[PDB]
Formats: structure tokens, C-alpha cells, sequence
RNA sequence: UAAUCGAUAAACCCCGAUAGACCUUACCAACCCUUGCCAAUUCAGCCUAUAUACCGCCAUCUUCAGCAAACCCUAAAAAGGAACAAUAGUAAGCACAAUCAUAGCACAUAAAAACGUUAGGUCAAGGUGUAGCUUAUGGGUUGGAAAGAAAUGGGCUACA
């Protein structure tokens, strides 16, 4: 008993919010993306391969969760955590007079355990 | 139509300890391909302009590491195979930040960092003077 | 495959609408220029071949052009040259020959009536007109073409052009004319600048053999060169290096009429001199007329030097010197 | 099992070198100095000679992780020049590509 | 003749995927790398530590999904958590697919002391790019 | 000499080795252990033979362009298939070409170079079909693996 379910493309709304579909980093599942994207080197008579079963699309990182609308929506909620920079230190001439000491610290991030 | 109600409940408190000031935050993003770096640069600029940071972005020169190996298995030294490793750099220069603003920007940057790139963070912490140097005489 | 393309059109439209919705721009004002940027941002595929990057265009742009249905439902072909193999090319040749015959008859009648009102329009040298290449003909005629057939078509077009052209004949020929505009290799002349009460001021840049030089030239000062804060004689003890500096000024007779400061980094003794020479030649264009700029660019002053060191190859000594090959 | 008996013995050599890393580091201080008299340095020579042979890091050989090849192994990936090519050509290693310039 | 990562041409009936249809000299030109991490950068370290894990993951997934694996794995390494993207033929029932994915997402995490995500894309058959 | 091996016409000779005081080392002499790396297996383990069984990888023609599925034709067909003012040739595809990289073009370089030939090199990168070891052709420790009568290949130093 084999079952073949149609993807989300036929059910995607025209004005549906995209961050709701792609909130975090995803492996770019073709069933959740209604955009027909062809990636790959074309053939002499053929065309670049579609999004179904295309390994090249899964290889590349996808920024579908970082669309400008989602960036604006996320950054709007982050205004509550940030603090205001004092306007009295706009120019470095007064910064040198007030806090002459500079402390350089190095921080690194790397993928792995 | 079915939108949940009362979806926001954060835990934010303000302490009496003065916030840390930073003069310059340098972000060196190293990667293999330039398209990912350009997309990340656009994402970082869009995120920083919303918070009002006035980020300066410039591209440091690339670095290419090439090495040579034997082409055959047992004995063929006249024929070689050369492999190349490219490293492209992006420099994000942030100025006039506070301890909390830098923390939240770094959170929003690292939480969405791609898998094929790495990032080096250099913070220029601002400090006036320690206690034993203000006006002592031995 | 007509229905496949028809469905692909609808899928492309709905995908464009969804892309506009997710990007935040107006779908009505959404164009292919925005589509390219949206694809590049959403799918940042870093590859050296641009055709390997993800692309979303119209089906008529992505899928190749398709030959039209050559016959009806009754089996009868539409065009009368279907059984000739290349119906489009042979119809084009037949139309060209029919127009040639019509032009010949019209010109014969005009000559019999002693009427010569046509002119010679074949000479299109100032316009820069060329004939279609085989690829440019095969992109027009969907079916494949042959070199001999293309040569025959070109030689029939020249025969048609060699005769007094009519009103419509010249227009028909013009669609096979490609107006290549790559002839004005004239360089851009930097306008004379005035900075901080200084007159006759110009700047030039040069690069030769990993040596980058920038020259600042004043046309109101005396003839002298200051290189990296020291005199040019001290910086270039070799006679040849100073002859390289003299080469641009001597050609324009501007030896003692310009004061120049040069900053050159990288390269060796001769590479720096060559880069300074190129930068000075490029900077001297502003102080001279146009007829002398062409004289310098025909003398080699305004052309860069692509002669760079070649990379060493494996199994060799100096990228050309091979190892001692023993025959036995 | 391991790839080869040579690799199995090299694992034991590395374990013994790590076990005796502190003792040899402390002993070599008495031998590499000139302030202390040579009379104790001579005895320290016997003390370090009495140590087991496989305790010194010199016996450690850098082989391949996959095929335990004694030579032709890059230090960065700890893999032989042949397994490294077999993986790079398949594309399982990021940033590695044929050099074209 | 070069033979590394190169599938030879048969009489004209062999189905070949896009990854196999391109020679290794087309890497980063027409096809991308099968794995992404930071150990292969310039000023980074721990390259062999990730390489041995990548090889173990390739072999372990090849043995875990026998005969239903279409193409090679895509191993993303993003902030201490590793994602494994696989293309699987729809040969096994979903009940058996979920059992395997749940077993793997725990066994790999406990074995490598790092969070693991496993994503599967079910294909009706192997996708053919060149002649078949 | 008790003391490896392979390569050894173009395509071997600063070649495996981008690398030998113990290790590397598969060689030898002295000595020890034989379900002896693994959870287990009348099992492990063998650098034992066969590259004239292999795969994986390369050399050569080779910067030569041909190979080849589906077809068609020949007063039969082993086989061949061309006349551009064209006389039976269409041809998916693999090659070539194009494209890509040496961060602007052009050039150049790099890269690529199909089907096959040399029963070409590699059981010693690694796994291996067949034939052979199991108190040994297996597994551990120590010490030695010289030396040049002579011939030769490639490089450095010079003979000013
Ligand atoms: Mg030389
Ligand atoms: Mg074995
Ligand atoms: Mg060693
Ligand atoms: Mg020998
Ligand atoms: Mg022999
Ligand atoms: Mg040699
Ligand atoms: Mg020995
Ligand atoms: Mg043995
Ligand atoms: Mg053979
Ligand atoms: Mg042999
Ligand atoms: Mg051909
Ligand atoms: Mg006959
Ligand atoms: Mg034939
Ligand atoms: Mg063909
Ligand atoms: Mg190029
Ligand atoms: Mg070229
Ligand atoms: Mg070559
Ligand atoms: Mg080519
Ligand atoms: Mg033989
Ligand atoms: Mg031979
Ligand atoms: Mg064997
Ligand atoms: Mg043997
Ligand atoms: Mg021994
Ligand atoms: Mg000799
Ligand atoms: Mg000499
Ligand atoms: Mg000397």
C-alpha cells in the first residue's frame, strides 16, 4: 500500500507569512517551498534539474528563514533587550579623554563539539 | 484567523551595575564561497540598521592555500595533482555599542550563522582607569 | 510538451507571487531584476559557473525553443518546403532569390526607360555593419544549419547588396546586419583639477609586473620628479630606469614643464620604473590635446604590460624547462 | 581490530608516551641545564635510561588514520595522500578543490 | 587517464546521477561539496576530528539504510549541532522509517556528544541527470 | 654480507620516499607467546604466491579526434557510405569545441582529453577471487642491516 501525498505547494496561501513556514534553519525541504527553483548545469537539449530530488539545492545553505520580513519581525522584538548608546561619546576625541584605556579581547566560534 | 493571544512573556530586568561600553567591534567572517558571504553581509546590515548601529563593511583580501600530491599510487612523480583551498573574508565594523546591545546583536548573529563559515569576534572594551592609578603617590 | 510548458507558466507565476510576498516587495512592480537578486540572496550558491547557480525564469527562457507543429491533423504539412529537410532556411533562400529576380527585372525596366534613381548603400563602414555568424543564423532559424549553406546564404546576400537596392530590399537586408559598435577605443580623458589653490593638477595610476604606481603631476611647476619622498636620481641609480622616466616626458616635450611626485610599491628596480612610466603617460593626457594622446597610445605609452611571471608547472623547472629526458 | 599491527603498536607507544610525559619532562630539566653540577646530571642520565623504551615520544610515528600508511600522510587531516584524494574527488571534504591558476 | 571519482561510459544505457555525472575537476565550478564545516578554513583547526566523523557517518548511514539510499549524504555542521540530509527511496514503510530516524537521532547524539538532526527526502526512484 | 621489496625502452634511475640511529621496516640473528586487538565465532592473524583475475589509482599514443546507441542504402552486405555548381546518408550520447580558474576584457597558462593499445606499473595506500600457513609463512623484546674492485643516470660547486 503505497501512498503519494501532494506537497504544501497546492495549499500555500498567496499572502501566507513566510517566517511561519521557515522560522529556523532548515535543510530546504522541497515540499514546503512553493517556489519552482531549478539548480544545476543544463543539458544540450535538457533543462536544469527541478527542486525535486536535487542534491545541489540541499548542499547550499538556505536563507529562507532570514528573509527581510522575518529579519524585521525578529529585530523588532529585540529592541527590549538592547540599551541606548550615550550621545556624549559620539566623537572619539571625548572618548579618549573619558575612557583612555582600550581593552581588546578575542572571541571565536567554530562548528563542532 | 486563529491567532494565539498573550504570546509575549519575557524576563527582562535592569541591574544597577553600569553597562559595559565598547569602542569597536570587529567581526571577521571567513568562508569558502562568496555568495554565502554576500548574503550574510546583507543580512547583518539589515539587522544592524534596524537597531541603529551604523555598521561599516569592507572585504579583506582572500587567502589561497595550494598543495601538491602524487597523481598515481606507486611510482609516478612527474605527474602531480594540485589542490586549492580558498578562504574569503568579510569585515563587519561596528562602533558605539554597549554591553547589552553588543550581546543581543551577537546573539542574533550567531544564532543564524551558516554552517560553512566561521566568525572571529574582537571587542574593544572601554574603561576609564583602575582604582590604583587615578591619583596615587606610591 | 505544450501542456507541460503551459503548467510551468502557471507555476512560475505563482512562485513569483510567493517570492514577492516573502521578500516584501510589490508583486506588480516585481521584475526579473528583482527575481535575480532574490534568488541570489535566498540560495547563495557559490560556484564559478554562472549557469550552475539556481535560476528561475520564464519557461520560454529556461526551456529551449521548440519547432512548430509541421503538419495538421490531416497529415498535410503546412509549409511547401517541408520535404526539403530545412524548410526555414530553404524558404529564406527562395525568398531572397525571388527578391533578387524582382530587383533585376525592376532595374532592367529602369535601364530600358533610362531612369537611374537608386544609390549605392552597400558601403556601411562608418556604421560598423557585419553579416550574421552561423550561431546568429541558427538562433533565428530553429533548425540546424551547415557551413556551406551559411556561406551560400552570405554570398547570395552580397549579390543582392551589389545591385541597386529597393525600398523594402534594403530593410530586408538590414535585419541580417549586426551593427558592432566596438571601434571607439578612445580612452577617457581626466579633466584638469584644481585642489587647494593649485592649478594644472592631475593624477595617474599605473601597474606593471606586481608594481603599483601613482603619480601626481602639476603643470605649473618646474621639471623634477620626487619618488617616495626622495629624488628620482637617488631612487633610480640605473641609467635605463631614468630613461624610462624620460620616455613619456620627452615624447610630449614636457621635460622641464611639469613637477611630478610618484609613489610606487612592489616589484623590482625595472618594474617600478615601468609602472611609473605607465602612470605618468596616463596622467599626461590631461595636459595635452587629443591628437597627441593617440600618438602616445600608438607609441605604447598608454597601454599596460600583460607580461607577468608564469606559474611553475609540476615536473618542470621554470614552467618551460623540462627535466633531462633520457631516451633509454 | 585496528588497521595493522604496526598501528596497534603505535597506539601503545603513544599511550606510554602520554603516561611517561611528566616523568620525562621533569627528568630532562636536570639534563638540559648548566647551573646544576654534572655529577647529578650523570645519575639523571641513568634514571632516564632506565625508563621503558616505548615511553619516549621519538618512537611515535605519524601514520594514516584510515590505512595506517607510514608515509605520504598530511598532518592537518591525518590521512594518506591517496585516501585524501579519494575523499576530496568525491567531495566529502569542504573547501577542497582542484587547483586551477 | 584520470579515473578518480569518474564513472566510465557504458554503451549508452547506464543511469547516472548529477553528482556522478561530473568529474572531480568540476568541484566548486558546477557541483558543490557534500559536506560543510569550519575545519577546512584558513585559521581554523580540528579538521581530522571532523573528517573521521564524516567518514563514520557515511559508512554508518550506508549500512543503516541498505538499498534505499539514492545519493550521498549532505553533512552540515552548524554550531555544535550536525544536520544529516539524505535522499531515500520510498521502499520502507513510514513506520520503519520513523523507527530508524528516531534510533539514529539518539544513537549518533550519544556517540558523538553533540546534537544530531536527521532529515530524509523520499524520492520515487533515483533521479537520472544524463543518459539512461 | 645473516640481511627487504617493487620500478628497472620511450612511459625506470633525488622513482614508491613531501624522506631509514630504536619506531618507521614488510630484512636477518638471538631469544618468548600460541582462540593470541574485537562482544562472539573448529576463530583471529599472514607485507605468502598470482598486477597474466581485480577494484580503486596512474603512464603512453594525447591538445590525435575519434568512439558510439537508434536508423537507412548497396543487383549482398567480409564490409563501406563522401563529392557544396553535392553522387546516401540522418544521428541521441561520449570526446573535441564552448564554458570555468589565474577576481576587468583579449591573449596565454592552468585544467580537461572519449573508446581503446602496451596481458604497461601498483596483491607492499586500502579491500580483495583462487591457491597456500595455524605451537607458524602468525604475534612480542634486543642487536645489526656493512663496504666499494668497478660501470652509469640526475642535480650542486666551480674550472675564473
Ligand atoms: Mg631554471
Ligand atoms: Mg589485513
Ligand atoms: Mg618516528
Ligand atoms: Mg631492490
Ligand atoms: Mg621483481
Ligand atoms: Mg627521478
Ligand atoms: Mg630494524
Ligand atoms: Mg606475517
Ligand atoms: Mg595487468
Ligand atoms: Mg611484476
Ligand atoms: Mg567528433
Ligand atoms: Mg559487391
Ligand atoms: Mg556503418
Ligand atoms: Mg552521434
Ligand atoms: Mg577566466
Ligand atoms: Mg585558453
Ligand atoms: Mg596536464
Ligand atoms: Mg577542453
Ligand atoms: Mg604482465
Ligand atoms: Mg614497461
Ligand atoms: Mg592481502
Ligand atoms: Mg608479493
Ligand atoms: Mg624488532
Ligand atoms: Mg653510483
Ligand atoms: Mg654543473
Ligand atoms: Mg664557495
Amino acid at each position: 500500500r503505497r501512498k503519494a501525498l501532494p506537497p504544501r505547494t497546492e495549499k500555500m496561501a498567496v499572502d501566507q507569512d513566510w517566517p511561519s513556514v521557515y522560522p529556523v534553519a532548515a535543510p530546504f525541504k522541497p515540499s514546503a517551498v512553493p517556489l519552482p527553483v531549478r539548480m544545476g548545469y543544463p543539458v544540450k537539449r535538457g533543462v536544469p534539474m527541478a527542486k525535486e530530488g536535487n542534491l545541489e539545492l540541499l548542499k547550499i545553505p538556505n536563507f529562507l528563514h532570514l528573509t527581510p520580513v522575518a529579519i524585521k519581525r525578529h529585530c523588532e522584538a529585540l529592541k527590549d533587550f538592547c540599551t541606548e548608546w550615550p550621545a556624549a561619546l559620539d566623537s572619539d576625541e571625548k572618548c579618549e579623554k573619558h575612557f583612555p584605556i582600550e581593552i581588546d579581547t578575542a572571541d571565536y566560534v567554530s562548528a563542532g563539539p | 484567523v486563529d491567532v494565539p493571544k498573550d504570546m509575549t512573556k519575557p524576563e527582562i530586568t535592569i541591574s544597577d551595575e553600569p553597562d559595559t561600553l565598547y569602542k569597536r567591534l570587529s567581526v571577521l567572517v571567513k568562508g569558502h564561497d562568496k555568495a554565502v558571504l554576500d548574503s550574510y553581509e546583507y543580512f547583518a546590515v539589515l539587522a544592524a540598521k534596524e537597531l541603529g548601529i551604523s555598521i561599516k563593511v569592507h572585504e579583506p583580501p582572500r587567502k589561497i592555500e595550494r598543495f601538491t600530491l602524487l597523481k598515481s599510487v606507486h611510482i609516478f612523480k612527474k605527474h602531480r595533482v594540485q589542490y586549492e583551498m580558498r578562504t574569503l573574508y568579510r569585515c563587519l565594523e561596528l562602533e558605539h555599542l554597549t554591553g547589552s546591545t553588543a550581546d543581543v546583536y551577537l546573539e542574533y548573529i550567531q544564532r543564524n550563522l551558516p554552517e560553512g563559515v566561521a566568525m572571529e569576534v574582537t571587542k574593544t572594551k572601554l574603561e576609564q582607569l583602575p582604582e590604583h592609578i587615578r591619583k596615587p603617590i606610591w | 510538451t505544450v501542456d507541460f510548458i503551459k503548467k510551468q507558466i502557471e507555476e512560475f507565476n505563482i512562485g513569483k507571487r510567493h517570492l514577492a510576498n516573502m521578500m516584501g516587495e510589490d508583486p506588480e512592480t516585481f521584475t526579473q531584476e528583482d527575481i535575480d537578486r532574490a534568488i541570489a540572496y535566498l540560495f547563495p550558491s557559490g560556484l564559478f559557473e554562472k549557469r550552475a547557480r539556481p535560476i528561475m525564469k520564464h519557461p520560454e527562457e529556461i526551456f529551449p525553443k521548440q519547432r512548430a507543429i509541421q503538419w495538421g491533423e490531416d497529415g498535410r504539412p503546412f509549409h511547401f518546403l517541408f520535404y526539403t529537410g530545412k524548410q526555414s532556411y530553404y524558404s529564406l533562400m527562395h525568398d531572397t532569390y525571388g527578391k533578387l529576380l524582382d530587383v533585376e527585372k525592376h532595374h532592367n525596366q529602369l535601364r530600358a526607360k533610362d531612369l537611374l534613381a537608386e544609390k549605392t548603400k552597400i558601403l556601411k563602414d562608418p556604421i560598423g555593419s557585419r553579416w550574421l555568424i552561423k550561431e546568429e543564423l541558427e538562433e533565428m532559424l530553429v533548425e540546424k544549419l551547415s557551413d556551406q549553406d551559411y556561406a551560400q546564404f552570405i554570398r547570395l546576400l552580397e549579390r543582392l547588396s551589389a545591385l541597386p537596392c529597393g525600398a523594402t530590399e534594403e530593410d530586408f537586408v538590414n535585419r541580417f546586419r549586426r551593427s558592432i559598435p566596438i571601434q571607439s577605443k578612445k580612452q577617457l580623458i581626466e579633466p584638469l583639477q584644481y585642489d587647494e589653490q593649485g592649478m594644472a593638477f592631475s593624477r595617474g595610476e599605473g601597474k606593471r609586473k606586481t608594481a603599483k604606481a601613482e603619480v601626481v603631476v602639476y603643470g605649473q611647476g618646474s621639471g623634477r620628479i620626487d619618488v617616495n619622498g626622495v629624488d628620482y636620481l637617488l631612487y633610480f641609480p640605473v641609467t635605463q630606469d631614468r630613461e624610462q622616466l624620460m620616455f613619456p616626458l620627452h615624447f610630449l616635450d614636457r621635460l622641464g614643464k611639469h613637477d611630478m611626485t610618484c609613489a610606487v610599491s612592489g616589484g623590482g628596480r625595472s618594474a617600478q620604473a615601468g609602472a611609473v612610466r605607465l602612470a605618468m603617460a596616463r596622467a599626461l593626457c590631461s595636459f595635452v590635446t587629443e591628437d597627441e594622446v593617440e600618438w602616445m597610445r600608438q607609441a605604447g605609452l598608454l597601454t599596460a604590460d600583460p607580461r607577468v611571471r608564469e606559474r611553475k608547472k609540476p615536473g618542470q623547472e621554470g614552467a618551460r624547462r623540462k627535466f633531462t629526458w633520457k631516451k633509454r | 581490530y585496528y588497521v595493522d599491527w604496526k598501528m596497534l603498536r603505535d597506539v601503545k607507544r603513544r599511550k606510554m608516551a602520554y603516561e611517561y610525559a611528566d616523568e620525562r619532562l621533569r627528568i630532562n630539566s636536570l639534563r638540559k641545564n648548566t647551573i646544576l653540577p654534572k655529577d647529578l646530571q650523570e645519575v639523571a642520565d641513568e634514571e632516564i635510561a632506565s625508563l621503558p623504551r616505548d615511553s619516549c615520544p621519538v618512537r611515535i610515528r605519524n601514520r594514516c588514520v584510515m590505512t595506517s600508511r607510514p608515509r605520504g600522510v598530511k598532518r592537518r587531516w591525518r590521512l594518506s595522500r591517496i585516501v585524501f584524494r579519494h575523499l576530496a574527488d568525491h567531495g566529502q571534504l569542504s573547501g577542497v578543490q582542484r587547483a586551477m591558476w | 587517464k584520470n579515473r578518480a571519482a569518474r564513472v566510465r561510459v557504458s554503451k549508452g544505457d547506464k543511469p547516472v546521477t548529477y553528482e556522478e555525472a561530473h568529474a572531480p575537476h568540476y568541484i566548486a565550478h558546477r557541483k558543490g561539496w557534500l559536506s560543510l564545516h569550519t575545519g577546512n578554513l584558513d585559521g581554523e583547526d580540528h579538521a581530522a576530528e571532523r573528517t573521521v566523523e564524516d567518514v563514520f557517518l557515511r559508512k554508518f548511514m550506508l549500512g543503516t539504510f541498505p538499498g534505499c539510499l539514492a545519493d550521498q549524504l549532505v553533512l552540515k555542521r552548524r554550531a555544535n549541532q550536525l544536520e544529516i540530509c539524505a535522499l531515500v527511496l520510498r521502499q520502507l514503510p513510514p513506520h520503519k522509517f520513523y523507527f530508524l530516524v528516531g534510533y539514529s537521532e539518539t544513537l549518533l547524539s550519544h556517540f558523538y556528544k553533540c546534537p544530531v538532526h536527521l532529515h530524509l527526502q523520499t524520492v520515487p526512484s533515483k533521479v537520472v541527470y544524463k543518459y539512461i
